[PDB]
């Protein structure tokens, strides 16, 4: 809310490498087990 | 798959980016008003006071608004939610006491739609720019929306079980853009053909060319109630046309006080003979023709569609042009209200005693078709003996069946000629085909004189069975009766073979209108 | 600058019409009192019902709506009775009100016939016109209705069961004397009933300085009220409305200051 | 509460959770009785 | 229920008294669905032994 | 389904004169000269007798 | 009426005519499908003429003290289905009245109504938004459904019907009753293909009427006929006349050949009357006399399926979507109306750039999102405590926000989800 | 006039004659965020991201898919405020 | 329910007065009264009755909408003449033209208790 409100001016695409998507996940070490809840 | 989850129409890149469903908008059945501005549009209390307007509260507006939020969802002109500085977005349905909520600088009453608003309003089918102007809010009892019939041009409306549909403008900025961009006075003329959109319309027509006949005569009473209704009245009463044996004012007297400043203008009425400016009575007109506005009273002739509807250089066009697009308006919610409370003391009406020949002309369209078919008998029969000459570039066929053809449209247009011969000065269907309002100089003589021929594909009535028509008729017969030539009028009755080939004739007609409506709308929407 | 002079003249009198005629005055005072045997004459009418058991063939709202346009006899005790909006009871109480009362049963094979004879008031001034008979529905072995219902006091700008007349006549100016209406061609018009030409003339000729007068009516009744009664109590009913709306004048154009 | 056959038109109590079915006649389709709590309505 | 092509669309003269000329709905299901004359009578079928 | 008690138009009471109607029917009558025996002069009452099924007959024949 | 059972049957959507008549003017092809023992209309007194402009471009003036008395008053049918079902071991429905401390998922309607069974007796006056069936779930304590009405019903329960279908599952069927009167929406049709909506109601002290006091029930315009040219409509009134008078009924045999305008003409002069149907009105306001003649006579019209108050909707800030947050319908059977592409194009050439926003994102779900400055990736903000913190960056300082529609966020979602990163830079 | 003129001008602009269609609009130096819009999104979108494309956001439907004022009429300007004249203006709050 | 009931069309609510006043400023010695809950039946035996009076210029009535019950009146008079000084003297006129005719009606229906004849 603090950070100013602005506009977007340009979109470039591109592939992303695994670098930075190792990098910016959110579950580290990565997901495992192929069943979702135990209790 | 995740690029099975983003398809076309219906994905997410061609079904939900640039077309969804928004809210503010409502729909129902709409129904004429002749009593309304042509900007204005008439809306039911239970849509008035289901959508709301987000108006922000300044020391000019403090007490108004505190009153609205006393009465909340009860009472019709109330408001349902306050929005305070925080965010905070509380209901006034659940809210206890509503005397302690306090209104305060920059908080934010949600309102009831009231009478003065702005709303858009389209039809169906958005074909041009005309097809959603920007109306005003008036509030009326029952539960259809409500508006002026000369706007019905523009979205192309009739009121049988039709629909629109209407959005709300919530922000300040968008009704500020609305009320000066697309307000319906803003979009008389049209840049497509330089031309305006919108002219005086079925009903006011017809009466609008009795109302300025040379001899229309009003008492005082009548001229005083028909002032009564002019909105930009000055306040004095003419001098009557004829002082003596006793004041009476004329109809072109009348409407001289309608037309808007000091504007000028020359057409024609629909009946001009046109060996008139040859002779004298060029300036004098025995027939009251050459309409004539100088400096903005009319001085002589009768008003009609090539005066007063959509055709460039037209009344309304010329005061378009010359005085603006406030005037404008005021000019055409005049001359409906004038007009429709002249014709209820007038009347206007249609029977079968407007569609009743004469006994002269009954007789004389018989003879014109007997001769008709004699003709048909010859060529035919010449051909069979072979005594014809095909023309460059024509078979025996062609030659033979074009000149069949040839023979019968000749007869065709005399009898049409005929029927329109034989009216009186009282006739209504005359009436409604001379001011222009409804109706072709065709239907005159197929309803009183001959519906005429039929024909499929462009061509004769084919030979369905093999070599006839019908199993009434015998073989390779080429006569006129036998092959679609309709020679009784609506009045008089059809038989029944040609009240089949009517029926054919009648179809194709009505298929290419099926056709024509997704193959515009398809190439209309790939070329923009 | 001052009023007329009308001079009335009846012609006929039965129990169910009354025709007259109104000498000298004017179009616009003799339409007004046309439209005021319809509309604004008191009458009584039923206007609350409420159903125990309904076992016939027709439903709740059916049976209701065919006891309201029932006429009930209306004749002297509409001027002792209140509008039950401006009495100080409660919703209902003898003095804005009457109450029917209705219970029929079928036992016997052959069917029945619910006329307005089952109808049962408690006032012996309004009852419904019997003194043939109304039909309501008709019942089976076995099946049966039974019902209350009150019956307020109105005038025709509410419903049109409180109307007291069928239809109401009038006209004026017998031959185009006037020319009000043009004909195109004159001979084809039956003459009219109270026409005074002869038998081979179709107008009467045109006078330009003349005016309307000599209203004919003819007024039927329903058989609320007498059909002349109906028209003593339309005068005395207009009448009563100026003299309500002169006091709210006065009492403006005083308050000015 | 009290349900009304629909054949033999015999009125008989049926108890919450149970079959639905009349007695001396044995059929199986009940409409439910008419209610005791009054409406009025407008002859207008 | 959408092709273009009007001769299995319009009115053949072989339908007389056979199926309604006049009775059709609009749309696009023009000429597509017909109904059948009074009199007119339907086979069921036999052997030619 | 049920004779209307009053004419739509006029308003003259019309509820009454089913049984009579029928009556007449039911010797010699032609409809023209019972529709005058009752009174019925204008053409917008004599529509009311004229133009009327009475469905109600029907629907007493299914058992309550 | 369509069948002369309709007391048993229990249909959906069926409508039933109080007062139906057999015509005047019959083919003789109508004995033989039963059309004087179910008809469908009735005779009506119409007048051909322009009178106040209420009934131009097809639309009707219809007189109101003659709906008062019963004219084209009609009933409407409706019923609904409720089934009780065992869909799991655990998961049982019942007909039960749901008490507010007990079972939870309830709204706050009245639940007096209902009786001890689950379902309300015959008789009771239902309203909009009126429960009518209690079913209670168990939870694996009571979790309460039912099923409320639609909006705007205003109806009376009929009959209730309690029974078991094929599965042996109990379940009841309810029929509502309702009474709809002719009102100024409602579509009315001749038998010649003239179809057309209701104008304004006059009463009787309004209409034209004639020397003896015959008002019109209908009036139409006269610019009907000569553009579609149905002069059969024409002499079925001039037809209708004489059959009124002489007390027979009329024969339109089509090409019977044994009756003529000038024939039927003869006739009616004999009674009394203009030779051609037309007749002298009175103006009903002022009444002086009408300069032309109307021509007037009795004919057959049909109510129509297609009332107003069946499409009659209004949205104002209504209930949402949950997935995509765009707007929903609610119980009151109202959602929005789609703003289609070809509207998205008579608003751009008016060159309206505030109106074309608003209804597309402002009206239709508006969102706000964090947006890096950097990089053009969303950023994670938690604005309780305010932190603003960009992930793969680790930039904290310069943080941005971009309004944009919510259907659109979670098209650059999916993108991110298929290796491409569609960077917004405000730059 | 004019209509008839632009539409026969942009119709004849590249030099050859490109129909109005599906692959005449398909070929023109147009960004990649327009032909997602029509039909075949995902495979161009793949040659874009394995290019590297950049998209300016000048287009109309380019700028409305994002939620952003359109550079149409009344998107053609912006507006700036001036300390000056707010000097000598009134002030009632 | 979005149909007004039947007696919102004379019956008259709290706040409302049957009266209004209002002086027309684009001509001198004219007036503009606005009765409330009214229709043609009182709207237009008035007017008749202001035209015969020898000192007022214009007269004239209009019910702006047919939904809703209110009517119009205008008057303009001669300057050593009151707009309300016309319409007050217009209603007495009235009465005595109502009231004299209600005796001569009541006069001839007991003319024939018996019959004449
Ligand atoms: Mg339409
Ligand atoms: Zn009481
Ligand atoms: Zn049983
Ligand atoms: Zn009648
Ligand atoms: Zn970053």
């Amino acid at each position: 809310s603090a950070c100013p409100l602005r506009t977007i001016k340009r979109v470039q695409f591109g592939v992303l490498s695994p670098d930075e998507l190792k990098r910016m996940s959110v579950t580290e070490g990565g997901i495992k087990y192929p069943e979702t809840t135990e209790g | 798959s995740l690029k099975q989850r983003l398809k076309g129409k219906e994905g997410r890149v061609r079904g939900n980016l640039m077309g969804k469903r928004v809210d503010f908008s409502a729909r129902t059945v709409i129904t004429p008003d002749p009593n309304l501005s042509i900007d204005q549009v008439g809306v039911p209390r239970s849509i008035a006071a289901n959508m709301t307007f987000a108006e922000i509260v300044t020391p000019f507006n403090i007490d108004r608004l505190q009153e609205l939020v006393r009465r909340g969802n009860s009472q019709y002109p109330g408001a349902k939610y306050i929005i305070r500085d925080n965010g905070d977005r509380i209901d006034l349905r659940f809210h206890p006491k509503p005397s302690d909520l306090h209104l305060q600088t920059g908080y934010k009453v949600e309102r009831h739609m009231c009478d003065g608003d702005i709303v858009i309003f389209n039809r169906q089918p958005t074909l041009h720019k005309m097809s959603m102007m920007g109306h005003r809010v008036r509030i009326l009892p029952w539960s259809t929306f409500r508006l002026n019939l000369s706007v019905t041009t523009p979205y192309n409306a009739d009121f049988d079980g039709d629909e629109m549909n209407l959005h709300l403008p919530q922000s300040l900025e968008t009704r500020a853009e609305i009320q000066e961009l697309a307000m319906v006075p803003r979009m008389i003329v049209t840049p497509q053909s330089n031309r305006p959109v919108m002219g005086i319309v079925q009903d006011t027509l017809t009466a609008v060319r009795k109302f300025t006949k040379r001899d229309v005569f009003l008492e005082r009473g009548e001229v005083m109630n028909l002032l009564m209704f002019l909105s930009t009245w000055d306040g004095k009463v003419p001098q009557p046309a004829i002082l003596k044996p006793r004041p009476l004012w004329t109809g072109k007297q009348i409407f001289s006080l309608i037309i808007p400043g000091h504007i000028n203008c020359i057409r024609t009425h629909s009946t001009h003979p046109d060996d008139e400016d040859s002779g004298p009575y060029k300036h004098i007109s025995p027939g009251d023709t050459k309409v004539v506005v100088e400096n903005g009273e009319l001085i002589m002739g009768i008003l009609c569609k090539k005066s007063l509807g959509t055709s460039a250089g037209s009344l309304v066009h010329i005061s378009y042009l010359e005085m603006g697009h406030d005037i404008t308006r005021l000019f055409y919610s005049n001359i409906q209200t004038v007009i429709n409370n002249w014709l209820l003391i007038e009347g206007h009406t249609i029977g079968i005693g407007d569609s009743i020949a004469d006994s002269k002309t009954y007789q004389d369209i018989q003879n014109t078709i007997k001769k008709a078919k004699q003709d048909v008998i010859e060529v035919i029969e010449k051909a069979h003996n072979n005594e014809l000459e095909p023309t460059p570039g024509n078979t025996l066929r062609q030659t033979f069946e074009n000149q069949v053809n040839r023979i019968l449209n000749d007869a065709r247009d005399k009898t049409g000629s005929s029927a329109q011969k034989s009216l009186s000065e009282y006739n209504n269907f005359k009436s409604m085909v001379v001011s222009g309002a409804k109706g072709s100089k065709i239907n005159i003589s197929q309803v009183i004189a001959v519906v005429g021929q039929q024909n499929v594909e462009g061509k004769r009535i084919p030979f369905g069975f093999k070599h006839r028509t019908l199993p009434h008729f015998i073989k390779d017969d080429y006569g006129p009766e036998s092959r679609g030539f309709v020679e009784n009028s609506y009045l008089a009755g059809l038989t029944p073979t040609e009240f089949f080939f009517h029926a054919m004739g009648g179809r194709e007609g009505l298929i290419d209108t099926a056709v024509k409506t997704a193959e515009t709308g398809y190439i209309q929407r790939r070329l923009i | 600058p001052y009023a007329n002079q009308p001079t009335v003249r009846i012609t006929e009198l039965t129990d169910e019409n009354v025709k007259f005629i109104i000498e000298n005055t004017d179009l616009a005072v003799a339409n007004s009192i046309r439209r005021v045997f319809i509309a604004e004459v008191p009458i009584i009418a039923i206007d609350w019902v409420q159903i125990d058991a309904n076992s016939s063939v027709l439903h709740d709202e059916f049976i209701a709506h065919r006891l309201g346009l029932i006429p009930l006899t209306s004749d002297d005790i509409v001027d002792k009775l209140q509008y039950s909006r401006d009495c100080t009871c409660e919703e209902f109480c003898p003095e804005c009100s009457v109450e029917f009362t209705l219970d029929v049963r079928c036992n016997e094979d052959q069917t029945r016939h619910v006329t307005s004879r089952d109808l049962i008031s408690n006032s012996p001034r309004v009852i419904p016109v019997t003194s043939d008979d109304i039909l309501i529905v008709k019942l089976r072995k076995g099946q049966e209705l039974r019902l209350r219902a009150y019956a307020k006091k109105g005038f025709g700008k509410e419903h049109a069961k409180w109307n007291p007349t069928a239809g109401v006549a009038f006209e004026y100016d017998p031959d185009n004397a006037l020319r009000h209406t043009v004909y195109p061609k004159p001979e084809e018009w039956p003459k009219s009933e109270y026409s005074e030409l002869d038998e081979d003339e179709s107008q009467a000729p045109y006078d330009p300085n003349g005016k309307p007068e000599r209203f004919y009516y003819n007024v039927e009744s329903c058989g609320s009220l007498r059909p002349e009664t109906i028209v003593l109590s339309a005068l005395s009913g207009l009448k009563k409305k100026l003299s309500d709306l002169q006091t709210q004048l006065s009492h403006e154009i005083q308050s000015d200051v | 509460m009290i349900y009304i056959c629909g054949e033999c038109h015999t009125e008989n109590e049926i108890k919450s959770r149970d079959p639905i079915r009349c007695r001396e006649c044995g059929y199986r389709i009940m409409y439910k009785k008419r209610t005791k709590r009054l409406v009025v309505f407008d002859a207008r | 229920r959408d092709g273009k092509l009007a001769k299995p669309r319009q009115l053949h003269n072989t339908l007389w008294g056979m199926v309604c000329p006049a009775e059709t709905p609009e749309g696009h299901a023009v000429g597509l669905v017909k109904n059948l004359a009074l009199m007119a009578y339907i086979s069921v079928g036999s052997q030619p032994s | 389904m049920i004779i209307p008690v009053r004419c739509f138009t006029c308003g003259k009471i019309v509820g009454n004169k089913w049984e009579a109607y029928l009556g007449l029917l039911q010797a010699e009558y032609t409809e023209g000269d019972a529709l005058d025996a009752l009174g019925l002069k204008r053409y917008c009452c004599r529509r009311m007798l004229l133009a009327h099924v009475d469905l109600i007959e029907k629907l007493l024949n299914y058992a309550p | 009426v369509y069948i002369t059972n309709f007391h048993v049957r229990m249909d959906t959507l069926a409508h039933v005519l109080y007062y139906p008549q057999k015509p005047l003017v019959t083919t003789r092809s109508m004995e033989y499908l039963r059309f004087r023992e179910l008809p469908a209309g009735i005779n009506s007194i119409v007048a051909i003429a322009s009178y106040t402009g209420y009934n131009q471009e097809d639309s009707v003036i219809m007189n109101r003290s003659a709906v008062d008395r019963g004219f084209f008053r009609s009933v409407f049918y409706r019923s609904y289905k409720e089934q009780e079902s065992k869909k799991g071991f655990d998961q049982e429905e019942v007909f039960e009245k749901p008490t507010r401390e007990t079972c939870q998922g309830m709204r706050h309607a009245i639940y007096d109504k209902l009786d001890d069974d689950g379902l309300i007796a015959p008789g009771v006056r239902v309203s909009g938004d009126d429960v009518i069936i209690g079913k209670t779930v168990t939870l694996p304590t009571k979790r309460d459904c039912s099923t409320f009405l639609r909006t705007s019903e205003t109806g009376i329960v009929d009959q209730v019907m309690v029974t078991l279908n094929q599965e042996g599952y109990k379940f009841c069927k309810i029929r509502v009753r309702s009474v709809r009167i002719p009102q100024i929406g409602d579509k009315f049709a001749s038998r010649h293909g003239q179809k057309g909506t209701c104008g304004i109601q006059y009463r009787q002290e309004d209409m034209p009427f004639t020397c003896e006091g015959i008002t019109p029930d209908i009036i139409i315009n006269p610019h009907a006929i000569p553009s579609r040219m149905t002069i059969g409509h024409l002499i079925e009134c001039l037809q209708g006349k004489v059959s009124a008078n002489k007390g027979e009924i009329g024969d339109a045999t089509p090409f019977n050949d044994a009756v003529n305008v000038q024939k039927i003409s003869n006739l009616l002069s004999d009674y009394g009357y203009h030779l051609r149907g037309n007749e002298v009105l009175y103006n009903g306001f002022t009444g002086r006399k009408i300069t032309s003649q109307i021509f007037i006579g009795p004919t057959y019209y049909q109510r129509l399926k297609h009332m107003v108050d069946d499409k009659i909707h209004s949205r104002a800030r209504g209930p949402i979507q949950i997935l995509n947050r765009q707007p929903m319908e609610g119980r009151s059977r109202d959602g929005g109306l789609r703003f289609g592409e070809m509207e998205r194009d008579c608003q751009i050439a008016h060159g309206a750039a505030q109106f074309l926003r608003e209804r597309l994102f402002e009206a239709s779900d508006p969102y706000q999102v964090h947006v890096c400055n950097l990089c053009g990736i969303m950023a994670i903000a938690n604005t309780r405590t305010h932190t603003y913190e960009c992930r793969g960056c680790r930039n904290k300082t310069q943080i941005s926000l971009v309004r944009m529609p919510y259907a659109c966020k979670l098209l650059f979602q999916e993108l991110m989800s298929m290796s491409i990163a569609p960077r917004m830079m405000s730059v | 006039y004019r209509h008839l003129a632009l539409l026969c001008d942009t119709m004849t602009c590249r030099g050859h004659l490109m129909a109005i269609t599906r692959h005449g609009v398909n070929r023109q130096d147009t960004g990649p965020l327009m032909k997602c819009s029509f039909e075949e999104t995902v495979d161009v979108l793949m040659e874009a991201a394995a290019h590297g494309e950049s998209d300016p956001m000048k287009g109309v439907s380019e700028n409305i898919m994002l939620g952003q004022l359109a550079p149409a009429g009344t998107g053609c300007f912006d507006l700036l405020l001036d300390a000056e004249k707010c000097k000598y203006g009134m002030e009632i709050p | 329910m979005n149909a007004p009931p039947a007696f919102e069309s004379f019956l008259l609510f709290e706040g409302e007065k049957k009266i209004t006043i209002n002086k027309d400023t684009k001509v001198p010695n004219a007036c503009l009264f606005t009765i409330n809950k009214e229709d043609h039946t009182l709207g237009n035996i008035i007017k008749s009755q202001l035209l015969k009076d020898p000192q007022v210029l214009f007269a004239g009535y209009k019910v702006p909408h047919p939904l809703e019950h209110k009517i119009i009146i205008r008057v303009q008079t001669t300057p050593d003449y009151s707009p309300q000084e016309a319409f007050t003297n217009a209603i007495t006129d009235l009465i005595s033209e109502l009231s004299l005719l209600e005796e001569r009606f009541r006069v001839a229906i007991k003319d024939k208790q018996e019959g004449i004849e």
